[PDB]
């Protein structure tokens, strides 16, 4: 039984016709308090998966260890470890997936929403999310926390079912992605301004992005708003 | 549930619903609530459905091992001995069992064994079990005799789970009946409520509060 | 405090006809009001001819297909490759729910295949490991929606013959591949208007002797 | 509920999804969600759903007399003063989620009340389980000077938004429209995206199918 | 208060009410009397939370007094219980509800007809063959489903209502003290003493 | 919520940002939290928005039928209307109130309001969830008989820092100047202040 | 604890220990037991090189493992009291789950089987 | 100790071409004992027929509530109520006892004299109209009766044909709930004649 | 499981033990005998929570019955009180304690007396001239108080305690369905067939 202490927010994520997009913004809330503001959230494993996770940031880094061990002990005796026998997103997920499940089941979980984004040795697109109650499940665009509610429905716009990822192109899917870190900063109280985003592209690779910030907001008409109804001063 | 026993004359009637039950909604109207222990073995079931169905066919094979290592039939006694000892071990842990092991053999005859999940062991000539058990007591009692036939005996069975069908709104379906004998159990049949009640309406006279 | 346990929704469905059975559920997963997934598959071919649905707590639910899974294979490798049949699956199940009394999977599950005779069959499990072979199971959220509907089509209940004057039941007969799939499309869309974790998408699993055939019918996604 | 409220140009547009729910069944799947305070000012209501009937009407029945009292149009901001006094009078036992909307002789306006009793001001705003869903779509999309044909179009996008993505808030989009210098309009069934598809099967019973035990006539007159 | 059975038969209707009264451990009477008449050809047995069971028997019957001698004419069974029914339909939505479960057992003189009415504590009321109230009901019931016809006599309803009274004795946890018997019937209320 | 009053040389100003939350949602970012009472007394409110509401809009009422009878009341007059709702209701509400205003004897007034219903004059006051991470900082900085573009400054810097902090606080910050020469609004955009 | 196999095959298929412990029972007193129509009769010699002996305290020979089964030996007298202990424990355990006391050819299965259990399990002759 | 399972029963209310139809069970419980099989839970007033389940105290004094109402307002308007004021006067009387409400779930069925149209309608306790084309249900099994009304039913039965179908959708949710069943009645109304039907169901 | 009696007089012990057997509203067998014998000269009676009653009796049974084996000699109601004491003793503070309370009623044949010990389920032990466990003491030892003499016969202790079974039977609630009685003696134990 635990509770979490330092927190992370929302991670966003979607597919496109190459590939899967994965974003999170790079807040570490202490309750209402946004404590640390230097946080990454988004954790690369190799050069064809990005985990994101979302929810308790010191079993964050505990995982974090983990990836990195699981890197580390793949190498073993493996000369194909760059190459045939590297790390997939799916066996990084399955891994992960298999923790989460056994620490719930141990009534000692890892208090987090994790979605691993990345592209499988054969091109296909991977993006599946797991919780801390290793409930598992996948789908054209994942969203964690506030991103559930919010992103979901915007990026659902663009990719609403399977037959519309092969139309979409990595400029619009990005697009959609931004906008939707925008909304959340107008909208969830624990959200930063400063974020990460992963691009994982069967042709290009991995492209990480660091230090983003949400911008081309919409604040104007704050001004014209009076009192809360009868108020014209 | 409701579930019956009672010794007589001619040996042991077993009769019990078919209802199973998640709260109000009435899960399955065609239950199996008599296990089939061995040739001269019954075990009535009540209360927690996979509770009663897990440990009773679990009963079945410690009885089966044991006529293998003694080259004799398991008594009553030793049967539901072994199924009272087993729910005391997982006494408190919340088991939920109302089950009756009732059976014929030479030393001890026709004899019938009340065993529940808190640890209480019974013999005993009738007992009736289950959350209609008071409404199969009403009419069994007041209909028992030691002296019923086969034919009688069997029906006043019938006519108590029945009864309680009709009055407990968690039981009901259908009437499971067995006949033990010194030659072993004999199977009755299975008999639907929805016409069974109107047969024994009509032919009986009875059940003159509902709307004929 | 943690609670270990949660509701993904969802439905499932299980029919046995003569020389066939299906196993349908939909392809909708929840969690609260949000949607995870439009299309996240319930309903799983396990080997020898079995399909298997665990539906309710979808992390218990996986949990206990894994295990089945992996039981079937330990069962092939003890015993010289032999058929699992539908009765020793159903029994092999119940323990694997009970071993788990005291901490259960929050599942309902239902298993379809064949019998030894060839004959349809359809097996339901209470979280705890209570079995009964049916033919006819509606399991999951939309349960108490489906079944009567079952009940009165597959089952014939509370249906006499007309003109008897209520004397005589209409008779019991098997329904063709064709009939079944109807009642369950109908029952699904049926489903997904009066219920909310019910809808996106419909798949059904058909077993006949020749093996275990798909198909895939659209739901409504509000 | 998913529920809406957009301004433009000359006047203001609300819109509401029609699901009403009961647990987690649909109890009415094309309810109105959107309620008339006055000839010129309307109202759409989510929560508790006697509430939002009841408090809307009885403030309703207030204005109209009020009206007639002061030989005056009414005006939005005496409907949400009457609303938010009622409310705030039954410390949110009253659970009436309300987006007040309309024209009056000082212009047009737009308010959300809330079941506590406060009031907020706004050029978009959404209330009810979908709001959030809606709200994405609105924060994505609106902007200042908007057209009739363009808020009426996101209005309802923002409805589509809820009603897609939250399991609360489903079947069709209501809208009304209160332009300045014209009657308002209200749209009933404005969209309808969610029709039930032809079923796979009749079932219509041969006639005699249901046993009968009594008939009698009944006497409806004196 | 725990035992109160009612059986309406082809001309009369019989009330059996239970003789103890128990506190705690101690049985502090076993002669007590759990009916009132409320008119010459109406009976009420009751049963419930101490106190509660007298002060309410004894408040209907005033009224119902009071009514005979204003209107110098008995209220029928029918028109009794209804009186009753609204009285607990508002008592149970009160400050302090009243906990008591009635049987009313009436001679209807105008229809020449027995009439049996079960109301609970709630204001639940039904007409019945037979009824009772508390956990008698629970072996009673099914034990008149069978014996039970409706063109009994009052002789086979007392058999009747003696092989209820064996039922319970044999199979109910707690010593009810046997039972008060009473027949409705044209001819009015009378006790019967050998039970 | 932040929010703060501080008196300045030629009156006083009053500072808040535009934050309503429902938990962890945001449900105004454009909300304003400066309220007018009277025409140069108006206030800041933290708490319970429908609290807060009712509570002013009573104080209005209140402050206007005084007029009527009594000509303009004083800032004290108003704090004190303000005080007696929060003190005899301190059982049924949650407000924490700052009233600001402008008398042409007393120059700028503060008063703050805390939840029990007491009544503190100040140099200045600040109130609201995002004020515990500024106390340091306005103690620091603050200084009597400032200037108006210093107290504006002095309002900005402190409640950029509150927002910056508090997940209860941000959007816009808002102002409202109450001098001799009459009312004037401010706002100051997330762009500009969040650079600072 | 103490893992030795005392009790090991030799090269011609024989297990010593268990062959020597043979010895130690005929080197004991002799026992015969004989049974009739209608009863059963166990017969013990008492070696006649103890003079001063007190009978009245002495263990007996033959023991009783419950109210109808008897067990009289030859060999080692303090491995006899292990066995009656054992056997004395179970005959009351039998009664207690089957309800019923053991059969003459139960009790005499259960210390074969002990006897048994100690020519294949390691730290024991 | 919910008030709304304590007795047990269910109501359902479909429309047809030019007809509506609306049926009850029977049965009146104490939670698993079955008390009374006579209780019938549609009443009339007029032409207008109203269905009540829940706790069966509320069901009788709404009875007598809206008898006593429907009395006094034929007596002042000279002319019998309509459905679609009725269920007005439903939902008005029972927003009354908001903070304090009946425990019922009511149903308005019947056909307006002057237009000829029928009419069915549903409540929640405090007052919520349920208005619908096809039909309403309500009680214990409600679920039961969602998923046999939502597959069973089509637009425009005849008479003959709507009671085989209002009937099959309660039977059978009837018996998948403990607390319903133990007799049916139907209520099939035309514009100028009422008909009503027992069914014989399973007494378990 | 309700009432166990036990009285002492001058030449024996006299249990008595009653016969229902009730689980919720149903007394499901009236004809059981709450007792064990522990050895040829030593009875031991029991009441309490279901299922540990007889679980506990029996494993006290089994061990007398071991010792008489090993020693071929009678412990005595002395030596096998302080025994069935000291494992309730250590049961109190177990993970889940035995809830059952105990008469032992033997007799010395050492010593040529009688002697009854009562033991609750914390190992509280006396030796009395007459016990009870559960409410039956509230009425029974102020009766005895007044009746019982050190110097009685067995059947001036059969009639004292026909006395105890009535007063009983008179002001307990529950029907607890007679008593089964048994008497221990130099003769060893042997039951009352007619009481
Ligand atoms: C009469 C009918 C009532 O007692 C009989 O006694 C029968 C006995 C027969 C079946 C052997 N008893 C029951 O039917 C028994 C009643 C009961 C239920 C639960 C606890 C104690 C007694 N019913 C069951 O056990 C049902 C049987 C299923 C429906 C076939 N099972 C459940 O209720 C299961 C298991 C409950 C459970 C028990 C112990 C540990 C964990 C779980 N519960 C669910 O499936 C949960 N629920 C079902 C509806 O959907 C939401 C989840
Ligand atoms: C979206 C759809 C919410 O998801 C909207 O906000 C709509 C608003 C529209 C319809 C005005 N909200 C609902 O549909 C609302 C959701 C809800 C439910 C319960 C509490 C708060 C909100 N649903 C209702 O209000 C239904 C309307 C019925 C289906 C006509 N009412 C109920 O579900 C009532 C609740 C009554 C209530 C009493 C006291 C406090 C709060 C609510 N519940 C029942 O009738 C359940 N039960 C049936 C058996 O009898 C006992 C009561
Ligand atoms: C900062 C945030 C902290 O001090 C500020 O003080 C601002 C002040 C502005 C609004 C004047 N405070 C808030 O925004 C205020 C914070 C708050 C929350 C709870 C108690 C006191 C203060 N937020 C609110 O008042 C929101 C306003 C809604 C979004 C319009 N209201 C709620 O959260 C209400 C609180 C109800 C309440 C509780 C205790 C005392 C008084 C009122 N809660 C809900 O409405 C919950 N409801 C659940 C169903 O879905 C809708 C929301
Ligand atoms: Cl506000
Ligand atoms: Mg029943
Ligand atoms: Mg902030």
């Amino acid at each position: 039984t635990q509770q979490p202490i330092v927190t992370g927010t929302s991670v966003i994520s979607m597919k496109y016709d190459n590939g899967v997009i994965i974003a999170a913004d790079n807040l570490g809330s202490y309750g209402s308090l946004l404590r640390f503001n230097g946080v990454e959230r988004l954790i690369p494993v190799g050069d064809n998966t990005v985990v994101g996770i979302s929810g308790d940031i010191s079993d964050m880094q505990h995982i974090e260890r983990l990836l990195k061990d699981l890197v580390t002990e793949n190498a073993y005796d493996n000369p194909l470890a760059d190459a045939e026998e590297a790390l997939e997103p799916s066996y990084i997920f399955e891994y992960l997936a298999t923790v989460m499940y056994q620490r719930r089941s141990k009534m000692n979980p890892l208090w987090n929403a994790i979605i691993v984004a990345g592209v499988q040795s054969n091109g296909d697109q991977f993006l599946r999310y797991v919780n801390l109650l290793g409930v598992t499940y996948s789908s054209p665009t994942l969203a964690t926390g506030f991103g559930a509610h919010m992103a979901n429905p915007l990026l659902r716009k663009v990719v609403d079912r399977e037959s519309d990822i092969p139309k979409t192109t990595v400029q619009v899917a990005e697009e959609a992605i931004v906008n939707a870190m925008r909304v959340l900063y107008y909208r969830d109280a624990r959200s930063s301004r400063n974020f990460s985003l992963a691009i994982i592209d069967k042709n290009t690779g991995l492209t990480f992005k660091k230090n983003l910030q949400v911008e081309n907001m919409k604040w104007d008409f704050a001004k014209d708003i009076k009192g809360y109804g009868t108020q014209k001063i | 549930s409701t579930t019956l026993a009672f010794r007589f004359q001619g040996g042991i009637i077993v009769a019990v619903d078919s209802r199973a039950t998640a709260g109000n909604w009435v899960a399955s109207q065609t239950v199996k609530k008599v296990i089939e222990i061995n040739p001269f073995l019954l075990g009535t079931m009540a209360g927690g459905a996979a509770d009663c169905q897990f440990w009773e066919t679990w009963l079945g094979s410690q009885c089966r091992l044991h006529e293998l290592r003694e080259k004799e039939r398991i008594s009553v006694a030793a049967a539901s001995k072994i199924l009272s000892n087993l729910v005391y071990q997982y006494k408190g842990a919340g088991l939920s069992m109302g089950t009756m092991i009732c059976g014929y053999t030479r030393k001890e005859g026709p004899t019938i064994y009340y065993v529940d999940s808190d640890g209480t062991r019974l013999k005993g000539d009738i007992f009736c079990v289950g959350s209609g058990q008071t409404f199969a007591y009403g009419v069994l009692d007041s209909n028992y005799k030691w002296d019923l036939s086969v034919e009688d005996a069997l029906y006043l069975g019938k006519r108590s789970i029945l009864a309680a069908a009709h009055r407990d709104a968690y039981s009901g379906g259908s009437v499971n009946l067995y006949h033990v004998t010194e030659d072993g159990w004999i199977y009755h049949g299975n008999h639907d409520v929805g016409e069974l009640f109107w047969k024994v309406k009509e032919e009986e006279g009875s059940f003159n509060n509902v709307i004929g | 405090q943690f609670n270990p346990y949660g509701d993904n929704g969802g439905t499932i469905l299980g029919i046995a006809g003569e020389d066939f059975a299906v196993l349908a559920g939909d392809t909708r997963n929840i969690t609260d009001y949000s949607i995870n997934s439009r299309y996240e598959p319930k309903v799983f071919d396990c080997g020898d001819n079995i399909v298997m649905s665990a539906n309710g707590f979808a992390a218990d639910g996986d949990a206990l297909v894994k295990r089945f899974k992996n039981s079937v294979k330990w069962y092939h490798f003890d015993h010289n490759d032999k058929k699992l049949s539908i009765n020793s699956a159903a029994r092999n199940i119940q323990h694997l729910l009970y071993g788990k009394r005291f901490f259960p999977y929050y599942v309902h599950t239902i298993i379809a295949g064949l019998d030894e005779d060839g004959k349809g069959a359809v097996y339901s499990f209470d979280p705890v490991g209570s079995y009964e072979r049916e033919q006819c199971r509606a399991g999951g959220a939309a349960a108490s929606l489906i079944m009567p509907f079952l009940d009165n089509q597959v089952n014939f209940k509370n249906q006499y013959e007309p003109g008897t004057n209520g004397k005589v039941k209409k008779p019991l007969k098997y329904l063709s591949v064709e009939e079944v799939i109807k009642l369950v499309r109908d029952s699904f869309t049926s489903a997904t208007e009066r219920h909310i974790q019910v809808g996106d998408g419909l798949e059904i699993l058909i077993v006949t002797k020749d093996g275990v055939r798909k198909e895939f019918y659209e739901l409504k996604r509000d | 509920t998913t529920i809406v409220g957009v301004k433009f140009n000359n006047g203001v547009v609300i819109a509401a999804d029609t699901r009403s729910t009961q647990g987690p069944i649909v109890a009415d799947k094309n309810c109105a969600k959107l309620h008339r305070i006055s000839p010129k000012i309307w109202c759409a209501g989510a929560g508790t759903a006697a509430d939002t009937e009841a408090v809307t009407q009885l403030i309703g029945s207030n204005i109209e007399l009020h009206s007639l009292y002061t030989s005056r149009e009414p005006r939005v901001v005496s409907a949400l003063q009457m609303l938010k006094q009622h409310l705030f009078k039954y410390q949110g036992h009253i659970g009436a989620y309300l987006i007040v909307a309309g024209v009056d002789p000082t212009g047009s306006h737009l308010f959300s009340i809330h079941a506590h009793g406060s009031t907020d001001v706004g050029y978009y705003l959404s209330l009810g389980s979908g709001s959030l869903a809606a709200m994405a779509v609105l924060e994505s999309h609106w902007k200042q000077d908007l057209t009739k044909e363009e808020a009426i179009k996101l209005a309802s996008d923002a409805i589509q938004a809820g009603i897609w993505n939250d399991l609360g808030s489903g079947s069709n989009v209501d809208v009304c429209v209160m332009e300045i210098g014209k009657d308002a309009e209200y749209l009933r069934n404005y969209l309808t995206p969610n029709v039930r598809e032809e079923k796979q099967k009749s079932y219509k019973f041969p006639r005699g199918t249901t046993a009968v035990l009594k008939e009698s006539i009944v006497n409806i007159c004196d | 208060m725990d035992i109160i059975l009612g059986i309406r038969v082809q001309d009369s209707v019989i009330l059996a009410s239970s003789k103890a009264v128990t506190r705690g451990i101690s049985v502090l009477k076993d002669s007590d009397d759990k009916t009132r008449q409320l008119s010459p050809h109406t009976l009420m047995s009751f049963a419930g939370e101490a106190g509660d069971t007298v002060q309410f028997a004894e408040y209907i019957q005033a009224n119902i007094q009071l009514y005979s001698i204003r209107e110098d004419y008995e209220l029928s069974p029918q028109a009794v219980s209804s009186f009753v029914r609204q009285e607990l339909a508002k008592s149970i939505r009160s400050r302090r509800p009243y906990q008591v479960n009635v049987l009313i057992g009436g001679y209807d003189k105008k229809k020449n007809k027995p009439e049996l009415y079960q109301i609970d504590y709630l204001g639940t009321k039904v007409e019945l063959p037979y009824g009772a109230h508390g956990y008698s009901g629970f072996y009673t019931f099914s034990l008149l489903d069978h014996h039970y016809r409706p063109d009994m006599t009052t002789e086979e309803g007392l058999d009747l209502l003696k092989l209820c009274v064996q039922e319970l004795e044999k199979r109910m946890p707690m010593d009810f003290k046997g039972v008060i018997v009473k027949i409705v019937d044209k001819d009015g209320i009378r006790q019967v003493d050998d039970f | 919520t932040s929010i703060m009053a501080v008196t300045f040389k030629d009156g006083v100003i009053l500072g808040a940002d535009s934050r309503t939350t429902t938990g962890a949602y945001i449900a105004n970012r454009v909300t304003d939290k400066l309220t007018r009472v009277h025409d140069k007394i108006w206030c800041c409110r933290s708490g319970s928005a429908a609290d807060t509401q009712a509570i002013a809009d009573i104080v209005q009422y209140h402050l206007e039928l005084y007029t009527s009878q009594y000509g303009t009341p004083s800032t004290e007059t108003a704090a004190s209307v303000f005080k007696e709702l929060c003190y005899e209701n301190k059982d049924n509400l949650t407000a924490g109130i700052i009233v600001a205003g402008y008398d042409d004897k007393n120059k700028g007034e503060v008063y703050t309001i805390p939840l029990g219903g007491s009544v503190h004059k100040l140099p200045y006051a600040i109130a609201g969830s995002g004020s515990t991470f500024i106390y340091g900082y306005c103690d620091k900085n603050f200084r009597e008989n400032m200037s108006k573009e210093e107290t504006v400054d002095f309002i900005k810097h402190s409640l950029s820092q509150a927002i910056k902090w508090d997940g209860s606080s941000g959007g816009v910050i808002r102002m409202v100047v109450l001098t001799a020469a009459g009312v004037e609004r401010l706002i100051f955009y997330p762009d500009e202040y969040e650079q600072l | 604890g103490y893992d030795r196999a005392l009790s090991i095959f030799s090269p011609d298929g024989h297990i010593f220990q268990v062959e020597y412990a043979l010895e130690a029972v005929k080197r004991g007193t002799c026992a015969v037991g004989v049974k009739g129509k209608n009863c059963v009769v166990l017969g013990c010699e008492r070696r006649s090189t103890l003079k001063l002996q007190d009978t009245r305290i002495t263990p007996s020979k033959v023991s009783k493992i419950d109210s109808h089964v008897v067990l009289s030996f030859s060999g080692l007298n303090a491995d006899s009291r292990i066995l009656i202990e054992k056997a004395r424990v179970e005959a009351q355990s039998h009664r207690l789950t089957l309800e019923d006391p053991v059969t003459v050819e139960y009790l005499t299965r259960y210390v074969a089987g002990v006897q048994q259990r100690y020519t294949q399990s390691g730290g024991v002759r | 100790s919910d008030p709304s399972s304590i007795n047990g029963g269910i109501v359902v209310a479909m429309t047809g071409k030019d007809c509506v139809a609306i049926a009850c069970d029977l049965r009146l419980g104490s939670q698993s004992l079955g008390v009374s099989n006579k209780f019938e839970k549609i009443f009339h007033y007029g032409h207008v027929f109203l269905g009540i389940t829940g706790l069966a105290t509320d069901v009788t004094t709404l009875n007598e509530m809206f008898r006593y109402k429907t009395n006094l307002y034929k007596l002042k308007e000279e002319r019998a109520i309509e459905p679609e004021t009725f269920t007005q006067l439903v939902s008005s009387s029972l927003y009354e006892r908001r903070f304090g409400p009946y425990f019922v779930g009511p149903v308005v069925a019947g056909i307006n004299s002057k237009s000829g149209k029928p009419f069915i309608a549903g409540f929640d306790l405090i007052g919520c109209i349920d208005e619908a084309k096809d039909f309403i249900v309500s009680g214990t099994a409600s679920d039961q009766l969602f998923g046999m009304c939502e597959s069973l039913y089509e637009p425009n039965l005849e008479p003959e044909d709507l009671f085989e179908t209002i009937s099959q959708a309660l039977l059978n949710a009837a018996d998948r709930d403990a607390l319903s069943g133990w007799g049916a009645v139907v209520y099939i109304i035309k514009k100028d004649e009422v008909v009503k039907r027992y069914l014989k169901m399973r007494q378990d």
